[PDB]
RNA sequence: UGCU
């Protein structure tokens, strides 16, 4: 049993994947007049260049479905009008844009700009940050070559490719990838004969 | 006295170029005594303006009448008497610019300052002969008060 | 395609090399035709917040 | 004029069409020439006073005029997480064979909220995981589901084919501890709401656990917060710039909240004016009519702010206000105890 | 129509930039084992690994690329010398004229430190030079200010005011850039090469 | 996955892991953060000196 | 799978009135005057209560018993 | 003796990105310990990482030997390599909701009073700033009001102490410049800089961000050395977030839904398009159509078309940018430069 | 061990002092600030947090003369909790009047 | 097979 952590990833059914940056008390988390916290803070310049007004509809929908108790629909080409939930929206006593006004709760001044609070349906992904959290000691190696393993789940460690001795040698640190190279990686000792070679 | 210029202006224009600011706002102003015109960024939310409107406005370099100097630190909380006092809406900025007119190719006898008070561009442009006194990176006090 | 929610109703029973099932799944607020099609409404993958 | 544009900026909250304006506390020494803010306890006292307006069980309504949105902010913050409180922590569980998973079940138990008294109680030291009896409280809870002996042919319901299939709250027994069951008298050690439908079982499944609860405060733990919704907001002050009446009226009636605006006949003709500005949630929805824009002046009042406190039925809201002032008080004596011991 | 046109093109985009990937992977693959062999020397010229020498300086003046401030030039005049002039105000000494300007500019120049400069900075520096003395010339001829200094409105002073403490500190400043801004030896400048080549 | 290209140009090493990164502009740009856990794994051999 | 007993943005006890919500909905009030009557002003609650999908029948249903 | 510690602070550890195009994918950092189980870093150096904080799984390396510690924090130092080999440009710079913070802190309307501008410079006072005078500056307006502008609250960034040495000095355009003006645009968009006071015009892309040279960045690193730069980062980093935060900035439908003469407006001219289209088909089809220079005629029918489609969608995007008003979110971040643009904003 | 002092520099300079408090939050840092921030022998006052995983919080007072800032501290303390003392003791009366007349 |  595993609680939402830093690091865990969240859609919004909406392609706006993102990962949890932080964490802030109820006491710090924004309050509206009657009271309410918002749980996700998602950043509002990811609108722009991705056009997802889909979101904005759906949030809306969401909101005066939650207001008047019933159940909007979102079928593509189609679906409940914006300006059927503007009427509920106003019908319930709440803003016609969504946009309501919020009081700031570290500083607890009102805010200039009015925020858009709504419900939106979040689904969390598989994608966790401990299971993908890895750290390689010295650990096994490989019989054929004495390198550490590939996977994780073998204990393997990570892979300087090509790219990364492409840029070790343009920024010109030769001890650093000599010693990730041949000192961390598969140092050994060997005996050569100076006549034959 | 440390007034560097005085002269009784003239609005002419609010804004030329529409409403873009809603606390500032962009004055064009004309002296009557000479041919001094003025492009300054006034709050109009803490001191409201009309078009036909009319005020003196005096840029000295000190605050105090007296003559001091001493402008190393501003304590507004301190009471004393002061030139703000005989006016109403005080700014204090530093004269940024000094740029002659390109207009007239030869002959020219005009000059502008450019002064910055926290952002809002005050342009005075006229005669070097009232400029008397106004260098670069020099910090000054603004003082406009309306007129009847 | 990899979203977390209950598979079905037998998720107890059934045993797998990994499962990832939600404590309080919760069905979305705005649900498309095609969703009450698919009945994905009794087994929702995600919470309204 | 320039003094009225000033007493607005530092009484008033204004709300734009597209932006709140004077949204900053100003009203202190050095940011006025004509007003000495300074701070003066007397003015304070004078002008400060507190209403309760709604006051029921679990719920409170109180306006204060003359605090600032600082301390407000304050006590707003200390209500939700610096008010110690009573929850389950630590579960011992002894053959559940429930559906509900062990850590659901705990969690669930975590939230549930208890009736207990915090100031009688303590905070557990670090460690110490068998329990003190000054410092813990023990509910037992074991539920054995089983087959109805005498029902219908059909029983197609739950309520009628089995008994106890339904593990409610009420079935939390307080086991006492020490002389706890003569400082507590019977019935104050119990659920709060007594019917939280915990989980649910089938013939067969048993489900036998103990729960230590013990003192903490909301901001280790959100089940250690006492009120569900502690809030605040400004005083709305509706005014009319000049007097609008006819049809026009009902417009600002049904643009307004239903109990804000109130029209009257004074000459036979329909006149709209401010009843109970209360009421109003400020839904911003005049400025959709083009002329009635110009007519109207929604504001906030900065000095007057309705507190709501909603709780969950531990302590009523008079109590947990008292107690948040009382802690705020205790963390300004500690910090006056440690800077005089530093000087 | 329009969504599934939408569709089409955002599909058509997706495969370019996965074929992209791969493309230029395999592009910076070669140009980088191609490049990873040169490297600049201490006598100016870039040689390869046999001794070879590709280049006898590299970029036929020897400058580093990323301490290039100007759009393929080392230095911005005219940003330096306003930045000179905001940093370093004299009130306590008179302005400079065209030929004064020249004669403390060519005084100055002829000193040791500047003798291991390239020639083409001192011409440009030269060049700009007599550039700003033409048009402080042009300004004090349209304004009638007069070189002695005896001219009683001195706010014309302020209208192109330059004193020799700035210039020696703008000529200083430049020299101390342009040597700072030379290849330094030892520098893979052929795998620095293949990589902003590759990006 | 060749012995130039596999295991002597590009090959894999100890003393390092892979995790997913997070904003925090509480930070300096030449600062990292780095989790206790994967701190206690990576150790760094220091010498004992005066 | 189970109603919660807290609510995720506010924290108001919900879990106690889902057994009062049946009831509400086997009788002939909608969810709206349902949602009213229970006292739930603010959406939050309304959300929970609505949004929640009963899933612990049917998981009994394959319970071993 | 050898001994094999934990990572502690102040250690040089490796971070690099899997996908590596250019050296600086990269770099050697200072390792703080922290109780979270992710790899947390400061956001302006995601440019050269090419990173977006959307479940991307980055490496990180210890080096084992003190000479190669001492090179990677030499050579490949963040300080260091804030620009790139390929043309100079910094690309350590500020990016998404932080070129919007500063943009809306150095507008014109920002008047803070002394409270709020104390608690937005205290704001950065942390670490190595715990150490340094505030230097409080002195107030612009102090008769009827005693306000600090959000430009010198910008500035106190640049010159935070009397000690500090930085005197920064700058003259550029910005990105809705008009071009006339010549530091009197009336939407003041001239930037200049000062003595590391912002005399005039507002923060954008081209100046805080890591688009071209002129950058504030670029020249403090060129003017006063690496660490007047990063210090400077830094306390944008941390003062724009919580001026962001205080102020609130989001965006809804009502800042995307069009207006009555801006949908007027698109129907006429997509009628005039249709018309001319149909026009231009007709003469196609039955007549002679004039036939462009290097092309046929079913390609000048493409080509023609495809400029009355064009004229459509610019006279649409004009239209919407003249009807929208001052304040709206899409259009504040289009013109700062810190995501989207006009073609974006007039396409949805 | 909870509120510690700190000089601005080496000098030991008296008029600007930072007290670093522990196990505190956003709460006590702003009702402190708007308590002290009337002072009118203040010049600067700002709180500010060092990072959101550690609960610390940093405030900073620069007075205008000589003061040495610690008396204006505990004059903002003391301030505050007689403050608090007021409301609780109206809040109390508030509630006591209003039981007497519903009942 | 998924992830960036
Ligand atoms: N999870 C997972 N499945 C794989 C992987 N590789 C292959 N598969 C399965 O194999 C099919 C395609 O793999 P291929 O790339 O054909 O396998 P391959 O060509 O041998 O790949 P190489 O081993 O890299 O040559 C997929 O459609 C999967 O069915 C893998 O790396 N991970
Ligand atoms: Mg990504
Ligand atoms: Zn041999
Ligand atoms: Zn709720």
């Amino acid at each position: 049993t595993r609680r939402p952590e830093i690091g865990d990833k969240f859609s919004s059914r909406h392609g706006q994947k993102g990962v949890c940056g932080l964490i802030v008390p109820q006491e710090d988390m924004p309050f509206c007049d009657s009271g309410i916290c918002p749980d996700i803070i998602m950043n509002p310049h990811g609108f722009p260049s991705r056009m997802t007004v889909g979101k904005l509809i759906e949030l809306l929908a969401g909101k005066a479905g939650v207001l008047d108790g019933r159940f909007h629909y979102g079928t593509a080409f189609g679906g409940s009008k914006v300006k059927d939930v503007c009427e509920d929206l106003v019908r319930h006593g709440y803003n016609y844009l969504g946009k309501d006004y919020v009081t700031s709760g570290i500083t607890g001044e009102p805010l200039e700009a009015y925020i858009y609070f709504g419900p939106v349906y979040y689904q969390k992904l598989k994608h966790m940050v401990l299971d993908k959290m890895h750290a390689r000691a010295r650990g096994p190696r490989a019989v054929l070559t004495r390198q550490p393993t590939e996977g994780r789940s073998r204990d393997g460690g990570l892979r300087l490719g090509e790219m990364e001795r492409d840029c070790l040698i343009g920024y010109g640190a030769s001890m650093l990838l000599l010693e990730r190279l041949m000192i961390s990686s598969d140092a050994f000792e060997v005996d050569v004969c100076g006549q034959c070679g | 006295a440390g007034i560097l210029f005085e002269d009784i202006f003239d609005v002419k224009d609010i804004d030329p170029e529409g409403k873009k600011f809603d606390r500032v706002s962009r004055l064009h102003c004309e002296s009557e005594s000479f041919k001094m015109d003025l492009i300054l960024d006034v709050n109009i939310q803490i001191y409201p303006v009309d078009l036909g409107d009319k005020f003196r406005l005096v840029i000295a370099s000190t605050l105090y009448e007296d003559g001091t100097l001493d402008d190393g630190e501003y304590n507004p909380t301190d009471d004393r008497p002061s030139r703000a006092d005989q006016f109403e809406y005080v700014m204090y900025g530093k004269v940024y610019r000094i740029e002659g007119d390109e207009t007239s190719t030869e002959a020219a006898t005009r000059l502008s300052a450019y002064v910055s008070y926290g952002g809002l561009l005050m342009r005075l442009q006229g005669d070097a002969n009232n400029l008397h006194g106004f260098e670069v990176d020099s910090r000054v006090y603004l003082l406009m008060k309306k007129l009847a | 395609k990899q979203a977390m929610g209950t598979i079905g109703y037998n998720q107890r029973n059934r045993i797998d090399t990994l499962m990832y099932l939600l404590a309080y799944p919760q069905k979305p607020m705005v649900k498309t035709k095609t969703i009450e099609l698919i009945e994905f409404e009794k087994l929702p993958a995600g919470q309204n917040a | 004029a320039a003094s009225q544009a000033v007493e607005e900026m530092r009484s008033r909250v204004v709300l734009g069409e597209f932006g709140v304006r004077n949204v900053h506390t100003t009203d202190f020494p050095g940011n006025y020439s004509g007003y000495d803010d300074a701070w003066d306890q007397d003015r304070f006292e004078k002008n400060f006073r507190v209403d309760v307006v709604h006051m029921d069980e679990n719920s409170l309504e109180f306006d204060m005029v003359g605090i600032d949105a600082a301390i407000a902010n304050a006590f707003r913050r200390i209500l939700l997480a610096e008010v110690p409180t009573m929850a389950v922590e630590k579960v011992l569980v002894y053959n559940n064979t429930s559906i509900v998973q062990d850590e659901i079940l705990a969690h669930r138990l975590g939230l549930i909220p208890i009736h207990a008294d915090p100031r009688l109680f303590e905070y557990r030291n670090q460690g110490d995981e068998e329990g003190t009896e000054i410092d813990t409280l023990q509910f037992r809870l074991q539920v054995r589901c089983t087959r109805n002996p005498h029902a219908a042919k059909d029983s197609s319901d739950p309520n009628e084919l089995y008994v106890n299939h339904k593990v409610y709250t009420r079935h939390m027994t307080w086991i006492p501890l020490g002389n706890q069951a003569d400082l507590f008298p019977e019935g104050t050690i119990r659920p709060v709401h007594d019917d939280i439908l915990i989980a649910q079982l089938r013939p067969g499944q048993e489900i036998d656990l103990l729960m230590h609860c013990v003192k903490g405060i909301g901001k280790d733990h959100a089940k250690f917060s006492p009120v569900a919704t502690a809030s605040y907001r400004l005083l709305p002050d509706i005014t009319l710039l000049e007097p609008v009446e006819g049809e026009a009226a009902e417009e600002l009636s049904r643009c307004f909240s239903p109990g804000v605006i109130e029209v009257q006949e004074v000459q036979g003709k329909k006149v709209a004016r401010v009843a109970n500005p209360r009421l109003d949630t400020f839904s911003r929805e005049i400025f959709r009519n083009e002329k009635l824009k110009k007519v109207v002046r929604l504001a906030r009042v900065r000095d007057h702010y309705i507190f709501s406190v909603e709780s969950t039925g531990v302590l009523p809201p008079d109590v947990l206000v008292s107690e948040a002032i009382k802690v705020l008080m205790g963390k300004c004596r500690r910090f006056l105890d440690e800077l005089d011991a530093v000087q | 129509t329009e969504f599934f046109f939408h569709t089409m093109a955002g599909r058509e985009g997706l495969v370019d930039t996965a074929v992209k990937t791969a493309e230029t992977g395999y592009m910076q693959r070669r140009l980088v084992k191609s490049l990873e062999d040169l490297c600049s020397q201490y006598d100016l010229t870039v040689r390869s690994s046999t001794g070879d020498i590709i280049q006898f300086i590299y970029g036929g003046d020897g400058l580093d690329p990323a301490a290039m401030e100007g759009k393929d030039e080392p230095l911005e005049f005219k940003r330096v010398l306003d930045n000179i002039k905001a940093v370093f105000p004299c009130p306590s000494e008179p302005a400079l004229s065209k030929n004064e300007l020249i004669l403390t500019t060519e005084s100055i120049m002829k000193k040791s430190e500047f003798l291991c400069c390239q020639d083409s900075f001192l011409q440009e520096i030269k060049k700009f030079i007599k550039g700003v003395s033409e048009k402080i010339k042009k300004t004090r001829d349209k304004y009638g200010i007069n070189d002695n200094g005896t001219t009683e409105p001195r706010v014309l002073y302020q209208l192109d005011r330059i004193t020799p403490t700035q210039v020696e500190k703008f000529l200083e400043t430049c020299r101390d850039k342009y040597m700072r801004a030379q290849m330094e030896p030892g520098s893979a400048v052929g795998a620095l090469c293949a990589q902003s080549i590759g990006e | 996955q060749g012995r130039f290209r596999g295991n002597l140009s590009g090959k894999r090493v100890d003393f390092s892991g892979r995790t997913v990164i997070s904003p925090d502009p509480n930070l300096r740009i030449d600062e990292v953060a780095v989790p206790v856990h994967v701190a206690k794994i990576l150790t760094f051999p220091e010498k004992v000196n005066k | 799978m189970i109603i919660p007993v807290r609510c995720f943005t506010c924290g108001k006890i919900v879990g106690n009135k889902w057994e009062a919500y049946l009831g509400l909905l086997q009788a002939e009030y909608t969810e709206g005057d349902a949602l009213d009557a229970l006292g739930l002003k603010r959406y939050c609650c309304r959300r929970m209560l609505l949004a929640h999908v009963d899933l612990i029948e049917k998981l009994l249903n394959y319970a071993p018993l | 003796d050898i001994v094999e510690r934990h990572l502690i602070d102040g250690d040089v550890v490796l971070f690099n990105r899997q996908p590596s195009l250019h050296k600086l994918s990269i770099m050697a950092h200072l390792a703080r310990v922290k109780p979270h189980r992710t790899f947390r870093f400061n956001e302006c150096v995601c440019t050269p990482y090419n990173a977006d904080f959307d479940g991307d799984e980055m490496n990180l390396h210890l080096p084992q030997t003190e000479e190669a510690k001492a090179e990677a924090l030499v050579l490949m130092g963040t300080k260091a390599n804030l620009v790139t080999p390929r043309n100079g440009e910094p690309l350590i710079a500020a990016i998404q909701d932080f070129l919007t913070g500063a943009y809306l802190l150095t507008l014109k309307d920002t008047f803070f009073d002394r409270a709020k501008a104390c608690q937005i410079i205290a704001s950065i006072l942390v670490g190595k700033d715990e150490k340094i005078k505030v230097r409080l500056p002195p107030p612009t307006i102090l008769k009827p009001v005693t306000l600090w502008t959000g430009k010198q609250i910008f500035s106190v960034i640049l010159r935070p102490s009397d000690d500090n040495p930085v005197r920064a000095n700058l003259r550029t355009k910005g990105k809705q410049y008009c071009g006339k003006g010549e530091d009197l645009c009336a939407n003041d968009s001239y930037v200049t800089i000062q003595n590391s006071e912002l005399m005039s015009g507002s923060m954008d892309k081209g100046t805080l961000g890591s688009g071209s040279k002129n950058n504030i960045f670029y020249i403090l690193l060129r003017d006063w050395g690496q660490n007047e730069a990063a210090d400077a980062m830094s306390r944008l980093a941390r003062l724009a977030p919580v001026y962001l935060s205080n102020r609130g900035f989001s965006i809804g439908i009502g800042d995307v839904t069009p207006g009555q003469g801006l949908l007027k407006a698109k129907y006429e001219l997509l009628n005039a398009g249709y018309k001319k289209c149909d026009e231009y088909i007709e003469a196609l089809n039955t007549g002679k159509l004039q036939q462009q220079p290097g092309c046929t005629a079913e390609e000048t029918l493409e080509a023609l078309i495809l400029k009355e489609l064009s004229v459509i969608r610019d006279h649409a995007g004009s239209a919407c940018l003249r009807e929208l008003d001052k304040s709206n979110s899409p259009l504040t971040m289009a013109l700062c430069g810190s995501k989207g643009s006009f073609i974006n904003i007039s396409q949805m | 061990k909870t509120a510690l002092e700190m000089v601005q520099a080496a000098g030991t300079d008296r008029h600007c002092v930072t007290f670093v408090l522990h196990e505190e939050d956003h709460t006590l840092g702003n009702s402190l600030r708007y308590m002290i921030m009337k002072n009118p022998e203040v010049e600067f006052c700002g709180y500010t947090t060092t990072h959101p995983s550690e609960s610390k919080i940093n405030l900073r007072i620069q007075t205008r003369g000589t003061l040495p800032a610690v008396e204006p501290f505990q004059r903002g303390l003391n301030e505050l909790m007689n403050v608090c003392q007021h409301v609780l003791d109206k809040f109390e009366a508030s509630i006591k009047d209003y039981k007497d007349q519903k009942a």
